[PDB]
């Protein structure tokens, strides 16, 4: 994304940028899944009536995991679109 | 005297009183006390995959 | 360019919030 | 002018009887 942003690079017009896009996304999309993940699996610890409130804190990290991961994945949108956009001006 | 006790089903009482009665546990009581509901993300998140 | 993307994450935005054939995004 | 909202105010009463990428109308 950095090459892709004028330079000084690439040599990979654009391209480039739609790839750094993807990137950014997927790497959104695995910590959205693997926080998930781990989250889902906590939750249920049946334990197992009067708990939930009660019962543990839970995330924590979780939280900055849940907005880091949605902040990644917002960078990864922006980036792909700016790929786009180059790609609009050379046409 | 066992089989007068039996008849008088003296015998069936002092079981029920020491195993059932004398419980903690009802069962058809425990099953009929159970309440909740509250959800789970669980089955949901299979779908999410 | 980039307010290209904008116009258009605003319509996904709108294809989003719920109701030709690119089979890509089509399935 | 008064008509061209009548005709209007029944297309969006049609709009609500339920069932482009105008951002404001559109969420």
């Amino acid at each position: 994304g950095l090459c892709i942003a004028a330079s000084e690079f690439y040599k990979t017009r654009h391209n480039i940028i739609l790839s750094a896009g993807i990137f950014f996304v997927s790497a959104g999309l695995s910590n959205i899944i693997g926080i998930i993940v781990y989250i889902s699996a906590n939750a249920g610890d049946p334990s197992k009536s009067d708990s939930k409130k009660n019962s543990y804190s839970y995330g924590w990290s979780f939280y900055f995991g849940a907005l880091s991961f949605i902040i990644a994945e917002m960078v990864g949108v922006l980036a792909v679109h700016m790929f786009i956009d180059r790609h609009k001006q050379l046409t | 005297a066992v089989l007068k006790l039996s008849e008088q089903g003296l015998l069936d009482k002092l079981k029920n009183k020491w195993w059932y009665d004398k419980g903690e546990c009802g069962a058809k009581d425990s099953g009929s006390k159970e309440k909740t509901s509250a959800l789970s993300l669980s089955n949901v998140a299979g779908v999410f995959y | 360019t980039n307010e290209f993307g904008i116009f258009n994450s605003l319509w996904f935005s709108l294809g989003a919030f719920m109701q030709p054939r690119s089979l890509s995004g089509r399935i």
